[PDB]
């Protein structure tokens, strides 16, 4: 068996050994070297460019402005108002302007400074309220107001509930912009054939298929020209969910250029691109009953989105999507405005528009349960889902549920009876539940096709290769992949050999964003091993002389079910399917059905709409030193319900590695900008935490078994990493007493708290 | 200007004409063609171009090639025997220590300083040698198990 | 290939032959490259020529002399610092402070003589080529306004160098060498409170070693004050020396860094012959703080840099104290 | 051609076809004298 | 050298009724081309 | 004549790029060879 | 013994530490890492290695790295603009005097330094410079018409 089996991924061979080639590493020794000049200023209007002087300079081979990229694009179809290139206006410093190709390094460098820009600037706006000010300059013409979205929506009757509660609270907190900081630059590594009129792109992209359809719209070139490959990726957590700026450019310059261009970017540069988590308010309010009862709950979030549209429609959604799903909530108002400002454009991050909102609610809750006398485990416990299946006011239908097991796993593994209330001061435990779909049930580009598919190839030599689009960036979809065919077929794992996300070679897949791989290319391959299956047991049947259904696959071999002949070995079924067949080519497909797709009349209620949803408790003990002002997070225990544990090595993995980015966004990360200039644009101050004063993780695994799953299995990665923020905002006021309404948690907030207590 | 440069570079002897002013992670990458060696930051602020300089780690993006002339330089690809790993790379592919791969190279070459130096490290130890090193998978927390695994394996060895 | 002026790079084997070396124009002193590579590649120098100080036979060399003090070479490693039992055992301050710079692998090569001598930090200076052009550069480099302290009368970086105090309160001395010869100074005097202009240094001369004195009843430490908890700069750093008689302060040394243009000695004498008690700590802090300049060159707010710079000038006190 | 393809992803995604040829046995020289399938074939090509 | 690639692109596109350039073939990788027996006896344009 | 062969001890996986007009024959061979499951080997045929 | 070889390859300066014996074809093929240049025989029989050095052609298999020295050596790899076919190219891939594609490299360039020297070249001509290039494909007939094409797209432009 493979399923539920502790298993290292299948390329980490390649990883440890440093043979493993990501997009900088692919040798291509006529590739030019591409660089964008970047706009200094963070809102002006463009009124000329010449670049004559740099296309003169010998060694510049390409010199391209937005008057070569007419198409704009944008993640969602109905937002796409980013140019390749700026035409017009720039509406961010870093916003791309011109780009070249030249022979080496020093030659690019000199060219972009040969390029004159004349710019009319215009005053730029970095908060919400400078933007929606009535004077204020539209960064976009069909938002004068500069607010790309708002959502207005109430469920049940959220007056009478309000008037049925004993208690009601309201608070206001505010999250900083942070940034994914994958470990790897950007880059793309473009090739165009002029011989052939074709182009081959190697990028650093979670959504090679997007990739491949803006390329395709923006360099107005038919999607057949063109092949996408995604070779090892260094991370992304959300950062590559949305074709970006510099893969498009380096496909524009390798078609002037006639060639090869390598884009490299710079972390700076990697910044830039940005598309993190916005800078966020949320004021929130809570009615309860006496007995710890959820009444309602009113909730208004409004998001610093930066200067294009990009997920921003996706991500105000979120916010109140999944207010919905964790707590029986009687009605709920949700409010929420996402506003463009003249900084680089917010997206998906971990966790994409759930996380503020998680964390404030689960604070409030927590405050108020205080005020009521009731512990801060046991609120939780008391307004858990009644009954599953459960159908939400919001139309997303949970058919598992681990929440009851997480909350008392975590409660027992942490001593939280034992010891909650009675540490030394300066130290504290805190609690929460945060929650993540597993992919959303509906594709952004309505074109009808299953929402996964995967081919499975077996000939004479027995070893089977699956071929899927999706990409592996970390999280093992590779492993997970093979895990599951191999399980169907009762075969090892070694017998499959997995080619993916290369566009000429792999069926299509829709990106990795959502947590979505694991739930339908994980079904999409049994779907294909059950083909193939079916396949092999209809050979060895006739081999054997027995009828289909009394056929066994045991550890690769093939048995008559009670008999006692000794069956026929994997590779002898092979042998006998291949007779009037040759090559066995199968494919597997998965499609949501409509029922988990969300209500049509609810507006928008496909974003938070999902097969299922992974579900996680956590408790954080940390301290705080009074002198510094310091937070210092010691522990989490954290359960999570991911249905059933394909990996549980990688299960672990991916939830140590989500609780952790939350404890970077809790306690030091931030992005900060100065009239339009970026003030963090490296790893210095920008803090991603070290290893030293980064949390043990203990993980406990918890498998509610969802009815849809692939062997039962939900995802495993983003549902824990907004539970952070709220437990150790509770650690830490069991260990000073101050309750924060900033995040991050920071040295210099904890302290202005603490003298404000003090003052008092 | 380009001048002489020998050293040992995992296990031979090089002699190379390099430019005085080339650090000695584009040597590496570049004039070598050792990719496992990478670059994560535009400067000395994430360990992922860490290698080997006379058993010390050393950051390659902030040493010019220049200055280990006569030393012994090692990159992530030299500690494999052919195609066997090394206990330490077995130890991070099975225990987890590495999930997307690119700070893979420097934490790994970070723990083999580590471990050359202090067989049987604490846990503070580790995460001590391995402070400068960011990686934004894990969380740490199996790259610390794997590197304990590692110095037992290599113990009983 | 990550781009740098194309400057020839000299590796001298003698310390005569790095001060010549050093004679011609754009020529700057390179020891392990950890502060200065950074910033070459951001553009922030266009040398003509690197004097590579590593290749210097006997530049590392640690060492107790005669009476009992520590002589350290310039090329000495942090890291051979932090782990000498003698330094540990008897000038801990020092070891401490070497420990607590930057992360492992960069104290693996990190010299001393770079660590005093290196350069001051402001997030308008420790930015890209294409950033800073795109602002007008600045007083300190290629501009001439300071975009802190919009008069402009000089350049307000930031000195954040974690051994400097440390070895001020250790009452170390400096020996320097250049075309004149040897001399040599009080650590302290090897800096200069302005942004632009913060060593001592003239024309082609360089740190060739330091040396600590025997303690006698002074005891010492250091403490750092960073977000993180390893590489980062200190946001404050104070060190203090303590003698104690009975229950009165009999000599105090207090030095920060991370505050001003320069590390720089406290004036406490006001304390001596006094209690360490709370009145006393709370003229320490307003000593502290007339002393510091805490402004907003860092990314990190003045406000809370300043409180906890006095706050551990408290603590540091009262740890020695209390011991 | 690409609007066929556009309607023939609906409700399959990406096809996948296999194609086959083989030999008639009558081509395959007497079956009953195995030397003879060496020179039998198909079709012979000449050259004057 | 002697052109199956071609051989192959031309007429699986003479049957579609597509142009050459939207065929591109992979080819003689076991890991993903289906087993063929040989270029050997002439017999690739004829069968394959 | 050229062969490069990678062998993977970790995986006991064996990958061939070689100069042959029969990767079908290479692979049957060297699996009998080597006694080696064809499973584990791969043939792959560059430009020839 | 490896001593200093300047030399311009393929439109850049070289500068690199080469050693005494080394061939310029192992030089090319290894050192720099430009395949085109092919071997196909055991030492001057062939042809396949051909490039130019000054213009002429050269055997790489026969000739040492060192010889020249501060020549401008030219391969196969430097015909085309960017990816643009040189009409040369264009021609043998045109009326396939390319078919394996082998000893193509060496017959281009042995074409371009006659196409260089003498641009309206007779049959018997191009069978003279082209005499000691062997190609087991073609049985040469389409490698003239190839070179006669490309002589007469270049007196065009
Ligand atoms: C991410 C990061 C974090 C850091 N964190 C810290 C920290 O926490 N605390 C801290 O103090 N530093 C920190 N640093 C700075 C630097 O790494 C250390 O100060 C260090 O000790 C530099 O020594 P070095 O040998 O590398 O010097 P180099 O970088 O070689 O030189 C630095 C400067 O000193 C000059 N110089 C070198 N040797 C001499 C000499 N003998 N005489 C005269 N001039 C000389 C050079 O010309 C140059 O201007 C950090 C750097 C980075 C990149
Ligand atoms: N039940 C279960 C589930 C799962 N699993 C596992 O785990 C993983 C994961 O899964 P999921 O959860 O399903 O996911 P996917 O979808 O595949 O993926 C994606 C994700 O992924 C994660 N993770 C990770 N890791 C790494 N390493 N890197 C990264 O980058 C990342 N990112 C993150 C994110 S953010 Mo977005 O994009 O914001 O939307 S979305 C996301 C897989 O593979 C495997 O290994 C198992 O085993 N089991
Ligand atoms: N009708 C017709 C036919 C054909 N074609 C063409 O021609 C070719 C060929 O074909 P064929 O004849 O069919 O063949 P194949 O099978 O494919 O192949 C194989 C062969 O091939 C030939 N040729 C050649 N070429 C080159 N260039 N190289 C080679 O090597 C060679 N080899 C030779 C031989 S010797 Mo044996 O092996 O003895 O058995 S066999 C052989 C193809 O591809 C195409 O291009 C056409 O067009 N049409
Ligand atoms: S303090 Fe002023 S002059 Fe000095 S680096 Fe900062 S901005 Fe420039
Ligand atoms: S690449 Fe980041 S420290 Fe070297
Ligand atoms: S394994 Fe991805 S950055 Fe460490
Ligand atoms: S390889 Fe045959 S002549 Fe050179
Ligand atoms: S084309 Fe094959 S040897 Fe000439
Ligand atoms: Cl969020
Ligand atoms: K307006
Ligand atoms: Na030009």
């Amino acid at each position: 068996g493979t399923v539920g089996v502790r298993t290292p991924l299948v390329d980490g061979v390649e990883k440890v050994t440093g043979k493993a080639k990501y997009t900088a590493d692919i040798a291509a020794p006529d590739a030019l070297v591409g660089r964008i000049l970047r706009s200094p200023h963070a809102h002006a209007r463009i009124l000329a460019i010449d670049t004559s002087a740099a296309e003169a300079l010998e060694g510049v081979i390409a010199v391209c402005t937005g008057a070569e990229t007419p198409v704009p694009f944008g993640v969602l179809p109905i937002a796409e108002n980013e140019y390749p290139l700026a035409r017009d206006k720039v509406r961010y410093r870093g916003d791309p302007v011109a780009a070249v190709a030249a022979i080496d390094e020093v030659t690019a460098e000199k060219a972009l400074a040969l390029i004159k820009v004349d710019y009319e600037v215009l005053p730029a706006y970095m908060t919400p309220k400078a933007a929606m000010k009535a004077g204020a300059i539209a960064l976009h013409d069909d938002k004068p107001n500069n607010i790309l979205r708002e959502v207005h929506a109430e469920f049940g009757d959220v007056a009478a509930a309000f008037a049925e509660a004993d208690l009601i609270r309201e608070k206001t907190y505010t999250f900083a912009e942070v940034n994914h900081v994958h470990m790897e630059l950007n880059a793309t590594l473009a090739e165009y054939d002029p011989v052939r009129d074709m182009l081959t792109l190697n990028t650093t992209t979670q959504v090679p298929y997007y990739v491949h359809l803006k390329v395709a719209a923006c360099l107005q070139m038919d999607s057949a020209r063109i092949r996408v490959i995604k070779p090892f990726l260094g991370g992304g957590f959300g950062a590559r969910t949305e074709a970006l700026h510099f893969e498009i450019i380096a496909g524009l310059l390798a078609r002037k250029a006639k060639g090869t261009v390598r884009l490299l970017q710079t972390r700076e540069e990697t910044f830039i691109a940005h598309r993190g988590r916005p800078w966020t308010e949320v004021k929130m309010k809570i009615g309860l009953k006496k007995d710890g009862k959820i009444a309602a709950l009113a909730l208004e979030a409004t998001q610093a989105g930066g200067a294009y549209a990009g997920y921003g429609i996706i991500t105000i959604l979120y916010t109140g999507a999944l207010m919905h799903g964790l707590y029986h909530i009687p009605a709920i108002k949700h409010d929420a405005w996402r506003v463009y400002t003249n900084t680089p454009p917010c997206g998906a991050m971990r966790g994409h528009g759930t996380v503020d909102t998680r964390a404030a609610f689960e604070a409030l809750l927590t405050e108020m349960g205080e005020e009521l006398g009731i512990d801060s485990l046991k609120i939780r416990q008391i307004n858990m889902l009644p009954q599953i299946p459960y159908v939400t006011m919001y139309a997303q239908r949970v058919m598992s549920y681990g929440v009851p097991e997480c909350l008392e796993k975590v409660k027992a593994a942490s001593g939280w009876e034992e010891r909650k209330g009675k540490l030394p001061k300066g130290r504290g435990l805190g609690i929460a539940l945060s929650h993540f779909v597993s992919g959303t049930s509906t594709p952004k580009h309505w074109t009808g096709e299953p929402h996964a598919t995967v081919n499975l190839k077996l000939d004479f030599d027995g070893g089977i290769t699956l071929l899927t689009g999706a990409a592996d960036i970390g999280q093992g979809s590779n492993t997970m992949a093979s895990q599951v065919a191999a399980e169907v077929l009762g075969v090892r794992l070694s017998r499959i050999r997995v080619i993916s996300a290369d566009s000429a070679l792999t069926p299509k897949d829709n990106g990795s964003y959502s947590s979505r791989v694991t739930f339908m290319v994980g079904n999409a391959s049994i779907s294909a091993a059950e083909e193939l299956k079916g396949v092999l047991v209809k050979a060895a049947a006739k081999k054997l002389d027995a009828r289909e259904e009394d056929i066994e696959v045991i550890d690769e071999m093939f048995m008559v079910s009670g008999s006692q002949d000794p069956g026929l070995s994997f590779q002898e079924v092979v042998k006998a399917a291949m007779v009037d067949s040759g090559t066995i080519t199968v494919k597997g497909t998965y499609t949501c059905p409509t029922e988990f797709q969300g209500d049509k009349k609810i507006r928008g209620s496909a974003i938070g709409a999902t097969m299922g949803f992974c579900y996680a408790a956590q408790v954080v003990e940390a301290s705080v030193d009074e002198i510094t002002g310091k937070v210092t997070a010691h522990k989490v225990w954290v359960a999570v319900d991911v249905g059933k544990a394909l990996n549980p090595l990688a299960v672990e993995g991916q939830t140590q590695g989500g609780v952790w980015m939350g404890m970077g966004q809790a306690l030091s990360e931030e992005t900060v900008y100065d009239n339009g200039r970026m003030v963090h644009g490296n790893i210095l101050d920008y803090r991603v935490p070290t290893i030293v004063e980064s949390p043990d993780i203990e993980v406990i695994i918890v498998e509610s078994m969802d009815p849809n799953g692939p062997f039962g299995a939900k995802e495993a990665s983003e549902g824990m990493l907004a539970g952070f923020l709220p437990a150790i905002h509770e650690a830490v006021y069991e260990a000073v007493g101050v309750r924060a309404t900033d995040f991050p948690l920071s040295p210099d907030r904890i302290t202005e708290l603490l003298d404000a207590k003090e003052a008092a | 200007m380009k001048n002489i440069l020998r050293l040992t570079l995992n296990g031979r002897a090089r002699e190379d004409l390099v430019p005085d002013n080339m650090l000695l992670l584009d040597y590496l990458r570049e004039t070598v063609g050792l990719t496992g060696t990478k670059q994560g930051c535009d400067g000395g602020e994430c360990g992922a171009c860490t290698v080997l300089v006379d058993d010390r780690p050393r950051l390659a993006c902030s040493t010019l090639a220049h200055q280990v002339a006569g030393k012994k330089v090692e990159t992530v690809e030299s500690l494999a025997t052919q195609g066997t790993l090394s206990k330490l790379q077995a130890a991070f592919h099975e225990k987890l220590g590495t999930q997307c791969g690119f700070c893979t190279p420097g934490m790994i070459m970070a723990s083999e300083a580590l471990l050359r130096k202090n067989p049987s490290p604490s846990r503070d130890e580790i995460k001590a040698a391995l402070a400068g090193n960011l990686c934004r998978c894990t969380g740490y927390v199996k790259i610390i198990k794997s590197v304990e695994t590692a110095a037992a394996a290599r113990l009983c060895e | 290939m990550n781009i740098l002026t194309d400057f020839r790079t000299h590796r001298p084997a003698t310390l005569a032959d790095a001060v010549n070396a050093l004679a011609a124009e754009a020529t700057l002193p390179l020891g392990a490259g950890t502060d200065l590579l950074p910033n070459l590649r951001r553009g922030l120098g266009h040398p003509a020529a690197l004097v590579d100080l590593t290749g210097i036979d006997g530049l590392a060399t640690i060492s107790t002399l005669a009476d009992g003090s520590l002589r350290i070479g310039a090329g000495a490693t942090l890291e051979a610092i932090a782990e000498h039992d003698a330094i540990r055992t008897t000038w801990p301050a020092l070891a401490q402070a070497a420990e607590s710079v930057a992360g492992p692998t960069h104290r693996a090569a990190a010299t001393l003589g770079g660590n005093l001598c290196q350069d001051t930090r402001c997030t308008f200076y420790n930015q890209s080529e294409w950033w800073r052009s795109g602002n007008g550069y600045c007083l300190k480099y290629k501009g001439d306004k300071c975009h802190v302290i919009v008069k402009s009368d000089r350049c307000y970086a930031t000195y954040h160098g974690d051994v400097a105090p440390a070895l001020m309160v250790l009452d170390a001395r400096a020996e320097i060498v250049g075309p004149a010869g040897k001399r040599t100074v009080p650590v302290a005097q090897l800096f200069r409170e302005s942004g632009a202009e913060h060593l001592t240094l003239e024309k082609g001369e360089l740190l060739a070693a330091i040396e600590v004195p025997p303690t006698g009843a002074w005891s010492a430490a250091y403490s750092k004050v960073r977000i993180r908890d390893a590489v980062d700069f200190p946001l404050a750093g104070v060190a203090a020396a303590l003698q104690r008689d009975g229950d009165r302060i009999a000599g105090l040394r207090v030095a920060i860094t991370g505050s001003n243009s320069a590390p720089l000695m406290v004036p406490v004498d006001a304390l001596l012959g006094g209690n360490w008690d709370d009145a006393a700590a709370e003229t320490l802090a307003q000593l502290v703080r007339k002393t510091s300049n805490v402004l907003r060159t860092t990314i990190t707010g003045v406000k809370y840099r300043r409180r906890v710079l006095l706050a551990i000038s408290r603590k540091v006190v009262d740890q020695l104290w209390e011991a």
